[PDB]
């Protein structure tokens, strides 16, 4: 199956980094585009950009650039070589981010558009 | 993509929705229950995923995307989200009355 | 001329699609130098000279550069290829002692790291009793820490480390992908060749051009032009994951080098392996770099600006933007410089914006030893130091680029470097090559009879 | 130079009229067979091509004709596939639209040619052993 | 078990009458030849079916005729080693009786019909020469 | 008649799979006599 | 039950019976999988 | 040598220890330091 979690939400104070997990498995990670979705309460859903995780490659927003980290790490050992683990560090927000995230992902051997998503982390700045 | 808000409807009615913009580059309609995944519905303008009822049928003669429904069951409120690659639309509430 | 007769002709000029394993070919260059003294030189049969080809007219064959065959398998041709190049080579796995290492008494600033790492272990020679205490340099690529710091190389806990032999040289030698008796290699000449759908005057081949596997992630060297128009070559534009090929028709003039002296340096690692080390470095120690010359830069960026405005609308803003993140080797672009590979930043080129109304460009380079190319799970290979100054001038020929993915209506429609795997370096090689099976005994009806 | 090079080239007017096709036949009658690593990819390829050719050449040789090259088979053609008229059938359009055109209609011709010329040389050797 | 088997089987009438399995040879013709570790046995099976096969038609090739199926020589057949009547040769026994019945006079019929039918294009040759 | 149950080698555990299979080898070019004669 | 020279009793005797019979098999024992390394890329499995 | 005993069951005289509890040496990926780790083994594997 296409087995994918996320993990580490929660309420920060303002001025700190926000670290957020999505943990793939259950298909080869070579492949298949992580993309990062956010969703802001009382508005449709806003796109913050994509990661690959074949060489760490990242396509940021017209707006998060400068703020977001999109790292990754991959399987070391080759006993499980399809475990994925898709990072995100969030640094300096401002109040007005308070919303929930989605690792979602691609059909196979393409991006667009995302069928997958995650059951969402939800982060609140106080 | 301005999106109406919310609409309302009764069971055994037939409704389309409306998608503005999208300047011809194909897209896609998602259902949404309140604070859940959506999961795709409608993609391509021709084609619907296992285990969704026929009543759903899109197309796209112009630049608006057209989806309509027909006997909307009374359990299907939701709320509907338009894509057009890497945007997100507006989304709608669709109230059901029972 | 009423009555329909079944016949059949053999030899019917007729043919369709396949996917089929085609055939290497080696140019007598590489078979100059014999007995493996350089790299796939006994591998492939000689390439026969003077082909017959003939310029087809009145068809019509259609081309889809990114979902056709020939190219999925060459990369696989390669990768086994140079694979299977290490097996007879050297191993390092009694190597990974505890480094005891110091900083080059160099004069260094705060900012200018010390990038040579002298680093002292032990080793064991042929008697196995006895071991013995060497030094040698390291780049500051190849020592992480553990705990007067002890070092030890990156990858030894990922995998075992393989060290290649220093009689092949990694230099890229022409090659040749004739088909198999039976298949034909279809290449259309048409000069404004978008790469996808029809494409108007044909010619079928047996043995392709004069391909060369060069690994480079951006701004692929020394390759092959356009003709006319600098091509921008992706229709599927509009989305935003898939890159850009650029292909610009003057080629622009990479002149890079490195000018240490580097003192190769041999210990015994054991009875028959020879553990090839840097020695002292000579005389001056600087940074190694590269000069792209600023006129040809500029024009062939501003022709690139002018070609991509066509796909967007005449009147938008366009600015790029160095690469925003990434591995080390996509984050600027590697390439292989007389037997070892610089990770030489570029910063300093992609940076202007076009609004729609000679001094040598300079750039710096780190070098690396040992390489995880092609991302393999595990294997990494040591390059041997190359004695003295080493120099590459070379041919820019395209870009690679990705979009950004602007919500709203992004007028500023910002550009990046975009690497990517190895792959696209050679789909702009294998753009206008179809391998066709040809299919014989074509079946027609006619006016005709046997008789007895 | 000349018109040798022309006449025994490779697929020289495939996409030209069927008189110029049939014009010029040994360019792909000829031009089928002859021409530690990866040698097992070169006798892969060997033995793949050889064994396509045995089976071309029985597939002919099953049939009424052998080595003729030019086979005209005892048995009517039904006129609801092709649908062309006859008379300009040999000038007009080409191979590379009789492939699109029979693609659909195949697999079957080959059966009805099959079976009519088995059952040829049956009632002639009937006919020979009888006499 | 349908017309279908008899039309493309494989063996579907081997224990038959020989009256009844001259009626279908292209069952027999066809599917003979048609149908990375081991990748060496791949080219071993490969291998021996085509040379089996080659053999098979050199064989052919060397006689009187070479894609006729049905193969009628002009030479006579010595009376000793079959003593069947031939009034019923044809109906009533199998050729699973027939491979009993011959197997121990064997490799002589071949040489036989080989020496005699390359005396026939002898003559052939000289009579087409002296023409 | 006391039995045990011998395990032997493991051949016999696929001998009572394969039981009923035997590999034949086709030999086409049947001889016979008739009559006929290639004319001329 | 094949074997038709059964009274040699040297081979064994084959039998295979119409109606299967259910034979249902386990342990119990929760194992914990532990891995330590033996080299530069090699795990050696034992048990926790 | 692994330096063994037998798990803390509560066996009893007949049923032997199916467990055994084993210490030994081992080699990391730098060669010049060796840690201790303990495994468990059944009877069936360890000869004296
Ligand atoms: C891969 O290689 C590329 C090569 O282009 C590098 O790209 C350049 O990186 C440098 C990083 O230093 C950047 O260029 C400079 O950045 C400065 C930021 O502050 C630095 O400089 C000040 C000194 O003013 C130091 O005190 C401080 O500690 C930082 O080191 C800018 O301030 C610079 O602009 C200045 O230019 C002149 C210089 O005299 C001044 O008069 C100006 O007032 C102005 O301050 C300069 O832009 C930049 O990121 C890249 N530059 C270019 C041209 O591409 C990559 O950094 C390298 N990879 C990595 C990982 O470093
Ligand atoms: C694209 O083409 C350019 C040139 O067209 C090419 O640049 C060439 O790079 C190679 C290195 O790969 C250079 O080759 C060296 O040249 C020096 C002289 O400057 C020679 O001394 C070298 O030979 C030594 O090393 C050999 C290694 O085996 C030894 O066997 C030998 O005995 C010598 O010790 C070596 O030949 C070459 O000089 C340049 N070209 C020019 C014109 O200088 C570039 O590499 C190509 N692109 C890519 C990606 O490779
Ligand atoms: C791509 O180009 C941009 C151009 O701005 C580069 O951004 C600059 O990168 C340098 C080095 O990473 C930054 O210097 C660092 O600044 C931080 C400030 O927190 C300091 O802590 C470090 O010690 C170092 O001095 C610089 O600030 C930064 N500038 C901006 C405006 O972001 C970027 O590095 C380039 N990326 C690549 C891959 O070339
Ligand atoms: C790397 O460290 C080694 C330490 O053994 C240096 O070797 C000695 O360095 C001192 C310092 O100048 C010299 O006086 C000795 O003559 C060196 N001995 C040998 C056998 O070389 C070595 O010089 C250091 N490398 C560099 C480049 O300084
Ligand atoms: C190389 O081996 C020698 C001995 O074979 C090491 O010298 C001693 O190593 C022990 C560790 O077993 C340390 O406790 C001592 O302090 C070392 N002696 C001295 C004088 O330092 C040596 O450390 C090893 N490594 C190097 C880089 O020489
Ligand atoms: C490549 O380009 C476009 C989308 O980027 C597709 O071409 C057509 O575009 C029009 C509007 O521009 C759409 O209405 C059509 O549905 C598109 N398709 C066709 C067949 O006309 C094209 O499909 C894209 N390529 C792929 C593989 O989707
Ligand atoms: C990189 O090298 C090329 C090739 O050498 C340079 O082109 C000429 O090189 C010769 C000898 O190397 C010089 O005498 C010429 O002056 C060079 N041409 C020019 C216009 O200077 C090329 O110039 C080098 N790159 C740069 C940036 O100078
Ligand atoms: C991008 O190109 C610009 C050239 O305009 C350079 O950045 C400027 O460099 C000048 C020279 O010192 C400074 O005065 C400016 O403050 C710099 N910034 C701007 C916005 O003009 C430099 O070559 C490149 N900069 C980067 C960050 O890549
Ligand atoms: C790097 O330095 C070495 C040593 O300083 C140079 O070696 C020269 O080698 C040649 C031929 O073997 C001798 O004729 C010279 O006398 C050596 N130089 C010295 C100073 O002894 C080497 O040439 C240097 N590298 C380059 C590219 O010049
Ligand atoms: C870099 O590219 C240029 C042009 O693409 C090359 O120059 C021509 O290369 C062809 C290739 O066979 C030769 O036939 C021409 O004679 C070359 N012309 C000139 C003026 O050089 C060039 O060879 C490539 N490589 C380098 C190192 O410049
Ligand atoms: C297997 O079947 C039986 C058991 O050995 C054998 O049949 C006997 O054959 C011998 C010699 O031909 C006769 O004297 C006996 O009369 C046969 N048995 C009975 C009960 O009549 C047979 O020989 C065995 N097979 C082989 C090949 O040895
Ligand atoms: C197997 O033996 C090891 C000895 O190294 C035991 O490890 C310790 O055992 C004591 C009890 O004797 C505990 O108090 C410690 O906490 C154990 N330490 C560790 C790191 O496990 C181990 O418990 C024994 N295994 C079992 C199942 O008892
Ligand atoms: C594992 O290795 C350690 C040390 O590497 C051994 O401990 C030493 O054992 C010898 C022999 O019994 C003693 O003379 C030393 O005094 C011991 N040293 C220490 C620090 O304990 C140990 O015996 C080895 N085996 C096991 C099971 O741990
Ligand atoms: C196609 O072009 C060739 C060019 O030689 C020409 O001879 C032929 O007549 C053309 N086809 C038709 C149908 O006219
Ligand atoms: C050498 O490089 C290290 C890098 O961490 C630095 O701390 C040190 O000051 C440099 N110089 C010496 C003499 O160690
Ligand atoms: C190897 O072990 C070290 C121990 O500190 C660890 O930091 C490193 O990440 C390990 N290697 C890999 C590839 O994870
Ligand atoms: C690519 O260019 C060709 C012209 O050769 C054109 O027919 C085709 O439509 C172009 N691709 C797209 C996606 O429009
Ligand atoms: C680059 O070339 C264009 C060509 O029109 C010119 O306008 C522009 O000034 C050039 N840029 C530089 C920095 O010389
Ligand atoms: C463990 O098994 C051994 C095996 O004989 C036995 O002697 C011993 O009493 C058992 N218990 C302990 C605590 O060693």
């Amino acid at each position: 199956h296409v087995q994918l979690v996320q993990s580490g939400g929660g309420v920060k104070k303002i001025g700190a980094a926000v670290r957020i997990s999505c943990e793939v498995s259950g298909y080869n990670f070579m492949d298949q585009f992580i993309n990062w979705v956010r969703q802001a309460p009382g508005q449709g859903l806003e796109w913050m950009g994509w990661m690959n995780p074949i060489y760490g490659q990242v396509n940021y927003s017209w707006r998060f650039q400068g703020r977001v980290t999109m790292t990754r790490q991959l399987s070391q050992d080759p006993d499980d070589p399809d475990w994925g683990t898709a990072f995100m560090e969030l640094r300096g927000l401002r109040v007005d981010d308070t919303a929930v995230y989605y690792c979602a992902r691609g059909p196979s051997g393409e991006n667009y558009p995302f069928h997958y998503w995650g059951q969402g982390v939800r982060v609140v700045v106080s | 993509l301005t999106q109406p808000a919310s609409m309302s409807a009764s069971p055994g009615q037939s409704v389309t929705i409306s998608c503005s913009g999208t300047r011809h580059i194909i897209s896609a309609w998602f259902q949404q229950y309140p604070g859940k995944p959506p999961k795709l519905i409608i993609f391509d303008d021709d084609k619907r995923p296992s285990g969704v009822p026929s009543r759903f049928s899109a197309s796209r003669p112009g630049d608006t995307a057209s989806l309509t429904i027909s006997n909307v069951q009374p359990e299907d409120e939701a709320t509907y989200i338009c894509n057009t690659y890497e945007f997100f639309g507006g989304g709608t509430k669709l109230t059901v009355l029972g | 001329a009423e009555n329909l007769w079944v016949t059949v002709y053999y030899g019917v000029p007729v043919w369709k699609d396949a996917e089929t394993t085609l055939f290497c070919a080696s140019d007598a260059k590489a078979y100059e130098t014999e007995k493996h003294n350089v790299w796939a030189t006994h591998a492939c049969v000689p390439t026969d000279p003077n082909p017959q080809e003939i310029h087809l007219e009145n068809v019509t064959e259609e081309f889809n550069m990114w979902k056709n065959n020939m190219v999925e398998q060459m990369h696989t041709d390669i990768i086994s290829l140079w694979d299977q190049s290490l097996k007879p080579c050297v191993k390092l796995t009694p190597l990974c002692v505890t480094l005891q290492c110091t900083n080059v008494t160099n004069n260094i600033t705060d900012d200018m790291r010390g990038e040579l790492k002298n680093c002292s272990f032990n080793m064991t020679t042929e008697l196995r009793d006895k071991k013995q205490k060497v030094y040698s340099l390291f780049y500051r690529l190849d020592v992480v820490q553990i705990n007067n710091k002890e070092y030890r190389l990156i990858n030894c806990n990922t995998s075992a480390i393989t060290q290649a032999c220093p009689k092949v040289s990694f230099e890229p030698i022409p090659i040749h992908y004739c088909a198999p008796a039976g298949f034909a290699i279809l290449k259309c000449k048409d000069k404004k060749f978008n790469g996808t759908g029809p494409c108007p005057s044909v010619s079928t081949v047996q043995c392709t051009h004069g391909i060369k596997p060069v690994v480079s992630t951006q701004l692929l060297l020394n390759g092959s032009l356009a003709e006319e128009e600098v091509m921008i070559r992706s229709e599927n534009i509009t989305n935003n994951a898939k890159n850009i090929l650029v292909q610009f028709n003057t080629p622009v003039q990479i002149n890079c080098t490195r000018p240490n002296n580097n003192t190769r340096k041999s210990i015994r690692i054991g009875p028959g392996q020879a553990f090839y080390a840097t020695g002292d470095i000579i005389g001056d120690i600087r940074q190694a770099h590269c000069n792209v010359s600023k006129a040809t830069w500029n024009e062939t960026l501003g022709k690139v600006v002018k070609q991509l405005r066509k796909h967007f609308g005449n009147n938008t803003i366009i600015r790029f933007a160095n690469s925003s993140g990434g591995d080390l080797e996509v984050t600027t672009h590697s390439f292989n410089c007389g037997g070892e590979f610089f990770y030489c930043n570029t910063s300093g080129l992609f940076n202007s914006t076009w609004i729609s109304n000679n001094d040598s460009i300079t750039l710096p380079c780190r070098i690396k030893q040992i390489i995880n190319m092609w991302q393999r799970i595990g294997q990494a290979m040591y390059a041997p130091p190359i004695q003295g100054v080493i120099r590459c001038v070379s041919n820019i020929t395209g870009l690679i680029l990705t979009r950004d993915g602007g919500s709203t209506n992004s007028t500023t429609e910002t550009f990046r470097p975009g690497g990517g795997d190895m792959r696209d370096n050679w789909r702009s090689e294998l753009y206008k090559y179809k391998v066709v099976k040809i299919e014989p005994l074509g079946v027609a009806p006619t006016r005709c009879k046997r008789r007895v | 130079v000349g018109i040798g090079a022309v006449f025994l080239g490779f697929l020289g007017a495939a996409g030209s009229t069927m008189g110029a096709a049939s014009m010029t036949l040994t360019v792909q009658a000829r031009n089928l067979l002859s021409g530690t690593v990866w040698g097992i990819k070169q006798l892969q390829a060997r033995v793949l091509a050889v064994e396509r050719y045995l089976r071309d050449q029985q597939l002919l040789g099953i049939w009424g004709c052998s080595g003729k090259l030019i086979c005209c088979t005892n048995v009517p053609w039904n006129s609801s596939w092709s649908n062309r008229n006859l008379s300009e059938i040999w000038d007009n359009m080409t191979w590379l639209q009789w492939d699109k055109e029979i693609s659909n209609y195949t697999q079957i011709i080959y059966g009805l040619l099959e079976e009519s010329q088995n059952q040829q040389e049956k009632n002639e050797q009937d006919l020979l052993a009888l006499d």
